[PDB]
């Protein structure tokens, strides 16, 4: 194995990060817990929070886009209708 | 799934690779049994078998 | 696009097979073949369908052996090196009315009648659009629409001018089972038969589809469960911070 | 040491699939490359098995696929899986490329990682196109005419290139036959390339839905993500099962069950969905040479993204103004696609034009602007003076 | 890679002009809220992307117990983020905390670099 | 560090082709794997380029190759190169495998290295056979009958396997078409495998025509061997040029310009030369099941070679008794081949039988014997008491 | 980079070998020599030595094999000749 180029990742025991002191972790065996850890009840009060916190950032842009869609759509059905052939002969040439 | 009804057969170990394949082998007949039945029934009258029945030549 | 160039949208009739659990109506298919044989065979090839393929679906082994041999396919030359005919076998593909592209057009004002074997997929709407173009030849080409010599009007075709004249006229087919040989019953069948023709695998395809999903769904839910288990230590994992005396 | 670590072969297996240290915090978005490798494998298996009954001669071509449909045992399953799968390949790949924009994966040290995926994406379009030209229905013969013809756009030599590339006067027989052969070749090139793609991925490891450093809380891909990835997998197969058995053509164009005909283009030229947004961009340009260029540029521009992102953090996650336009971008891109389906009628053309602008402007203009602003909001939005 | 030295220039200016400052900072304040990040125990200097030399001059330099601090937050971040949740409301970093603890060094180092860049291409007039 | 070392991609390139530390002493024998990789590349390029004009339908098949011959521009060069090249592939590969016996490369730590090449050698026979079945001349249709039929030798299921594998009553059309498709697939498998083969090679590095340790006098592959390898390369192309333009069929069987015919086997069944020594071994056994087994065993037995070599040194170089039988082995193997060409007449059958014995006895008997003796000559041939 | 399995090769400066002391090498630029270093003359006295030292180990086995070849070859031409059809009817069944 020749030299390797330095990066920002290493493997365990030299992962690359800064030198941890102070934190203390605790966990419990996946056997040692309720099957269905926390389902329904209060785990769903979040299925509306994970929603709220973001929806606008999608809806607002989806909105802008879906109304713009509907508009010229309507507008096209018109100028290709009877009631529209007028405007057509003008807009189109 | 009930802790009694499971632990009976398997005590406190998972299924074993071969028992799996065994179940697989069995399941695969038991299933294609059921589903092909429920489907031939759901479409009763419509099957060429049901139509072969009435129609004569 | 003017609604005339587009063609009128065929409506959602409620077919025997529509739905995830629905085999064709084989009795219906059986009728369509007659409606096929007596009416449209006059002009339309059905070349990618083979006699044997009918057996067990619309007919019975001889029933299709009978039909089969009513036609003389080409057959390997005698010992001299000169042609010969022979009746058909179940191994054969239902012969076209015409000997080539030309005579098909000669016999139709220069129109090329589409091979029908794949029609219910080579068109948008398909089953519906097939039914509707067949039960949608109205009496007269709408006020103002001026129709060319040898062309009919259909709202369901694009720009109405269809080179195929109407062909369903009540009872022209003698429905062997004894059903109202109407035009909306002559038609609904050849559609269900032509559906089959382009999608023979059909009833098995939903059969197997059934199995695939039931098993696959269960795996999905099963997989999920499993995941939360193996994650359970990381999910409910909980840290704490205690700053440390400054000496290093 | 353990054997899987020691062995020449199993050490790779371990270090890319078992013992790999992943950020602890990554979510189901990251399951896409996994599900990407799964499609490529579905493409290659079902393809080969089908090729065994395929004929690439311009006569037998269209029929032989019908052969695979009507005759070969489970052959219809072979086709509907190949075809629907190619689509899911493309969806999943967009979602994979999405994820990379949103969390700003394209961003150093991961540039090469990113860049290579742009090569893959190119090769996947090249691949799937050829596989389409191999059905030889209507959409096939005319698809194959236009793509061959993009090369005329090349000054001088351009027509000849096309003639060559055709092997004769038209998209004829020496054409479908090379399109079959090149369809065989290329997927191995993607796989070749997926390997360098995974090598880049490997030396830096995955990012996170937080755009901070992973190196403080890693966990090993086995058994978490191996099991996590298994959830998206089955789900993937389920929807794919759904299409394949129940909606086999709810994704294809009926013009393609019509045998290709070199004299008569249809009058409904909708191309593949995953392709549409480019068809749109192409059309948007009333000039031939420029139009071509702009279509290709629609994909290349993806390479500036690490320079124009001016930010100081990777990720729209803590980025409101960034999120917002990011979904204008997504939604534009879908609209652009709707434009591709509709006729070159009004106002559609002019709508098409505006989206196209929005498209490139997002990489080239919105992003470096917004991100520079967003740096400055981050400063004054706290400090004293 | 828009420069911090450069964000300083712009953001200092805006902070100084009582004209600008009154217009901008309300928004900026509104922004560094909508970000969500102080709800994952994160100070803003935590967020700064590190995979580049300057930040690695700037973390090697960052006082010990300060790095232990960073660390806990960064792990607390990930941990919570993966729990698909937000911290106990009273664990959130509070508006007075979100202080540019890192920014001197980043600036300290940026400065140092731009200097060396210059001093590598320093020309001569005779 | 330098860039070629630092880059994710160029570091491999460097470490396997530029900066690799080779034993200082290795000779032109070692140029074989290099020249091996060159054939595999000649096979794959010319193959694909030919496939563009090939049809794998049992009708068009034989003709389409004539098409490639009479019509495609430089197409004859495409064929004669594909075909003659496959041979040179096989020569060079034997010489490569020779070299490995003689200098006892097969010998630890290089077992896996060795073993994998046995897999490659198997895949190359599988590959080239299928490529032959794709001409669909006489030798093709009957070659393809017998190999398909080796599977009947399998208890019970054996006939069905063959039926399956045929896709019908005989080596028919679903056969040549799968044989074409599998011919496409497999060479990528060889290449896949050449990579693990080169990985094994890499972690131990090459041996030497002295069977001692390299680690005292290494030099870097660039620029010595890169240039050394270039000498064997051109020379390789020269002889290949010679055949390709002047002796294009001095290596093929004329029965193959005859369109395959399923009713009439010829009466001169000479199979490919690189295959002959196995044809011989196969025939040597008046029992069907056993005969098959023994043919396959003729290749597998190659895997015991690191156990039966009992020696204490790697290399026939300082090994007189070893050299000697080593060339009996080579020369047997060639004779065995001559036996394959001649009719099952006398004394040929009985000669065939004896060679076959000599063959397996060389791995299984001569070698461990001789080498054990040779250990003891090495002891008493010096020391006092 | 995880742990790698030990072998019997390393790269330069850790090649794997034993710890060299005593040897002293000398060489001269490929530019600084006669083009055609030593060709013909006495470089060919070896093209007969590199031959001699081995030829027997090939010739002897080639011999054994080529005479055995010629023999049954002859023997086959015989029993399939006129003069031979006798022995045939016997050896062959
Ligand atoms: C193809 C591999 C066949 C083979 O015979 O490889 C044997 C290999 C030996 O184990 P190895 O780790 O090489 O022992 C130390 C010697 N250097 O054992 C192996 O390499 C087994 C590895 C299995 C390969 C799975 C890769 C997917
Ligand atoms: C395909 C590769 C295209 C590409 O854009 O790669 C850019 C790559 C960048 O150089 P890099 O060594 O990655 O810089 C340090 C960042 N980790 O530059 C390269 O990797 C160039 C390598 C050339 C690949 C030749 C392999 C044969
Ligand atoms: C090459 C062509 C240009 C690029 C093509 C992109 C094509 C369009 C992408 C197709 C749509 C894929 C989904 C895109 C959304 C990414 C999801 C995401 O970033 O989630 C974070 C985003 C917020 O992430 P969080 O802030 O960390 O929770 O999740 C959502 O807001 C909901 C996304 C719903 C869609
Ligand atoms: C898989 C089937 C079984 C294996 C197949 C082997 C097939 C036959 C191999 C074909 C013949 C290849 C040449 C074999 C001679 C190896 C050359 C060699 O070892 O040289 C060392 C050998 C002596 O090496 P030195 O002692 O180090 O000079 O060179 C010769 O003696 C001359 C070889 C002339 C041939
Ligand atoms: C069950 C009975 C029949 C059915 C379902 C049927 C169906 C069709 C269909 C689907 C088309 C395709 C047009 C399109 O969708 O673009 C077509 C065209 C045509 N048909 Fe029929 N057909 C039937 C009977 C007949 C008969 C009896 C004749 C003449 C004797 C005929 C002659 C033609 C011709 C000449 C065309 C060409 C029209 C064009 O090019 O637009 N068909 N038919
Ligand atoms: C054959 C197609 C592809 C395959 C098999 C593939 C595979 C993968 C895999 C397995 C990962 C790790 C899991 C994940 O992060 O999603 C990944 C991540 C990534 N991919 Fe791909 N990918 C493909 C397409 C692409 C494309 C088309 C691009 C860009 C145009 C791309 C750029 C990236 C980047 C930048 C990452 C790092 C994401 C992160 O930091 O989490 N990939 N890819
Ligand atoms: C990246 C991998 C691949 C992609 C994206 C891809 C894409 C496609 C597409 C879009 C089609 C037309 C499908 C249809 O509408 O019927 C197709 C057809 C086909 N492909 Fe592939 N392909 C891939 C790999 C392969 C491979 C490895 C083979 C091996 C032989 C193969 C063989 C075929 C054959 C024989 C057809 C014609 C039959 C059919 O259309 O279903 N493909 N491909
Ligand atoms: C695709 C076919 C092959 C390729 C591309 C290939 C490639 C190579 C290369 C490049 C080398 C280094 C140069 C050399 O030592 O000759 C090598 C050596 C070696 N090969 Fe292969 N080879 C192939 C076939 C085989 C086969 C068929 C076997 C055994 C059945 C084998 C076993 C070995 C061994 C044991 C070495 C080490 C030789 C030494 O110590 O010098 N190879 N091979
Ligand atoms: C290890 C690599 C390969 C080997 C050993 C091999 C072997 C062969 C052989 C012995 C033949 C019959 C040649 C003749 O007597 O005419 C053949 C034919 C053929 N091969 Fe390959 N082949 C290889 C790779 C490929 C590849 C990658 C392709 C890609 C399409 C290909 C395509 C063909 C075609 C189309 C033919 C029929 C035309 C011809 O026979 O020359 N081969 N192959
Ligand atoms: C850094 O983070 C990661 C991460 O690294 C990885 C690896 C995964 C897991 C992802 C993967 C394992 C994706 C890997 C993708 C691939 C390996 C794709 C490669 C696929 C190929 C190269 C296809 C090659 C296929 C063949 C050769 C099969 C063909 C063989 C055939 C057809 C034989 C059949 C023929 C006959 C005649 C029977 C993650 O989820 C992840 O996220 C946390
Ligand atoms: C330890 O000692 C060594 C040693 O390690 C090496 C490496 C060498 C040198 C040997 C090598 C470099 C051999 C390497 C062999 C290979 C790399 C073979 C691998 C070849 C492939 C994997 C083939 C793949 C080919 C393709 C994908 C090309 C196909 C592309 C095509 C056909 C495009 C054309 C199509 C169109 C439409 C234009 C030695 O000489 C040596 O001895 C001292
Ligand atoms: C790619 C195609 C894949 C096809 C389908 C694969 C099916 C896989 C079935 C493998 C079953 O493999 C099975 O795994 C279980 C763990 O759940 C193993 O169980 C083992 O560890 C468990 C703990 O998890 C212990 O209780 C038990 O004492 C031990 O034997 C068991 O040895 C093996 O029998
Ligand atoms: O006219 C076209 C056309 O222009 C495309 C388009 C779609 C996008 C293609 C594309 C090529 C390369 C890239 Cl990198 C992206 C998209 C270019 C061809 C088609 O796919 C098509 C299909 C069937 C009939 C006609 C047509
Ligand atoms: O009868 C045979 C025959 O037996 C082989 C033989 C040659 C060696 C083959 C072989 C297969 C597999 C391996 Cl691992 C080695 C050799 C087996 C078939 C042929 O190649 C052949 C070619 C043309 C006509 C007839 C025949």
């Amino acid at each position: 194995g020749p030299p390797s180029g330095k990066t920002y990742m290493g493997w365990w025991g030299h992962m690359g990060g800064p030198k941890q002191k102070g934190i203390t972790s605790y966990a419990v065996s996946p056997y040692a817990q309720k099957p269905l850890q926390g389902i329904f009840h209060n785990a769903v009060f979040n299925s509306f929070r994970r929603f709220k916190s973001q929806f606008l950032y999608v809806l607002i842009p989806a909105g802008i886009y879906w109304y713009w869609w509907k508009n010229g759509n309507e507008y096209n059905e018109f100028l290709y209708s009877k009631a529209g052939r007028e405007e057509l002969e003008r807009v189109n040439v | 799934s009930f802790s009694s009804l499971y632990k009976t057969f398997f005590k406190r170990n998972a299924v074993f690779v071969g028992t799996i394949f065994a179940g697989a082998f069995v399941f695969q007949t038991v299933f294609d049994t059921a589903i092909t039945s429920w489907y031939e029934n759901h479409n009763k009258g419509k099957l060429w078998k049901d139509v072969k029945a009435r129609i004569a030549a | 696009m003017t609604a005339a160039e587009h063609g009128l949208h065929a409506p959602a009739y409620a077919w025997s097979h529509n739905g995830p659990f629905e085999t064709f109506d084989h009795a219906s298919i059986r009728r369509g073949y007659q409606v096929y044989r007596e009416v449209c065979a006059a002009c339309h090839s059905l070349d990618r369908v083979a006699w044997r393929t009918l057996v067990g679906v619309s007919h019975t082994n001889e029933e299709v052996r009978n039909m089969a041999e009513e036609f003389e396919y080409d057959d390997e030359p005698d010992e001299q090196g000169n042609p010969k005919k022979r009746p058909g076998k179940l191994s054969d593909y239902i012969p076209g009315p015409y000997p080539n592209e030309q005579a098909a057009r000669a016999a139709n004002q220069g129109a090329l009648p589409p091979d029908l074997s794949l029609i219910v997929k080579a068109r948008h709407g398909g089953c519906d659009y097939i039914f509707s173009l067949l039960t949608g030849y109205p009496d007269e080409p709408p006020a103002g629409v001026a129709l060319p010599p040898g062309s009919n009007y259909n709202p369901y075709f694009p720009g109405g001018s269809i080179a195929m004249a109407r062909v369903l006229f009540d009872d022209m087919v003698e429905y062997e089972d004894g059903t109202p040989a109407t035009t909306s019953q002559m038609a609904k069948d050849v559609t269900t038969f032509l559906n089959w023709c382009a999608e023979p695998e059909h009833d098995e395809r939903k059969r197997l589809g059934l199995k695939t999903v039931i098993i696959l769904s269960s795996l999905y839910l099963l997989s999920i469960w499993v995941k939360k288990f193996k994650w359970a230590g990381i999910k409910t994992r909980k840290f704490v911070f205690n700053p440390p005396k400054p000496r290093k | 040491m353990a054997f899987r670590k020691s062995n020449v072969y199993l050490s790779l297996v371990n270090s890319y699939i078992i013992d790999s240290p992943q950020p602890s915090s990554i979510n189901y978005w990251w399951n896409m490359g996994s599900l990407l490798g799964l499609c490529l494998v579905i493409q290659i298996v079902t393809g080969i098995f089908m090729a065994m009954h395929y004929s690439s001669n311009i006569e037998l071509a269209f029929s032989s696929v019908e052969h695979i449909m009507r005759d070969v045992h489970n052959g219809y399953i072979l086709r509907y899986l190949h075809a629907n799968g190619a689509s899911f390949f493309f969806m999943v790949m967009f979602m994979h490329m999405a994820k990379g924009l949103y969390y700003g994966s394209y961003r150093s040290p991961r540039v090469t990682l990113w860049n290579v995926g742009v090569i893959i994406f190119i090769l996947t379009i090249a691949t799937a196109f050829l596989g389409y030209c191999c059905v030889y229905g209507q959409m096939s013969h005319w698809g194959a005419t236009v793509i061959t013809n993009l090369f005329s756009a090349i000054p001088f030599v351009g027509n000849d290139i096309v003639s060559w590339l055709w092997g004769g006067f038209s998209v004829s027989n020496p054409t479908i036959q090379r399109f079959f052969a090149l369809h065989y070749l290329v997927p191995f090139i993607i796989a070749a390339m997926v390997i360098m793609h995974l090598m880049a991925l490997h030396i830096h490891g995955s990012s996170n839905p937080l755009g901070i450093t992973g190196n403080l809380d890693r966990i090993p891909m086995h058994s978490y993500f191996i099991f996590k990835d298994l959830v998206t997998v089955f789900l993937f197969m389920l929807i794919l099962a759904l299409f394949v058995f129940y909606s086999p053509n709810t994704l294809g164009h009926p013009d393609n069950y019509i045998p290709g005909n070199p004299l008569v283009t249809p009058a409904s030229i909708v191309p593949e969905w995953y392709l549409l947004p480019f068809y749109a961009i192409l059309r948007s340009i009333p000039d031939k040479l420029l139009g071509v260029i702009t279509m290709f540029a629609a994909i290349l521009v993806l390479l500036v993204l690490p320079f124009t992102d001016r930010s100081v953090v990777r990720g729209n996650t803590f980025k409101v103004l960034s999120k917002f336009f990011f979904f204008i971008f997504v939604f534009n891109f879908v609209l652009l696609g709707q434009i591709g389906a509709c006729h070159v009628e009004v106002p559609y053309v002019l709508m098409g034009q505006i989206a196209t602008f929005i498209y490139f402007a997002y990489f080239l203009i919105i992003v470096p602007v917004i991100s520079t602003i967003e740096n400055v909001l981050f400063y004054i939005g706290r400090v004293n003076k | 890679p828009q420069s911090f030295t450069s964000i300083a220039r712009i953001g200092d200016y805006i902070l100084k002009s009582p004209v600008l400052s009154k217009l901008c900072v309300p928004v900026a304040n509104q922004f560094i809220n909508l970000a969500g990040y102080k709800k994952l125990g994160l100070k803003f200097d935590d967020l700064i992307a590190e995979e580049n030399p300057i930040m690695q001059t700037a973390l090697r330099r960052l006082p010990e117990d300060e790095s232990y601090a960073r660390a806990y937050r960064i792990i607390r971040a990930h941990q919570t983020e993966l729990t698909h949740h937000l911290l106990p409301r009273n664990e959130w970093i509070k508006a007075q905390e979100d202080v540019p603890y890192l920014l001197p060094y980043i600036l300290e180092a940026e400065a140092a670099a731009k200097e060396k860049d210059e001093l590598d291409n320093i020309e001569v007039s005779k």
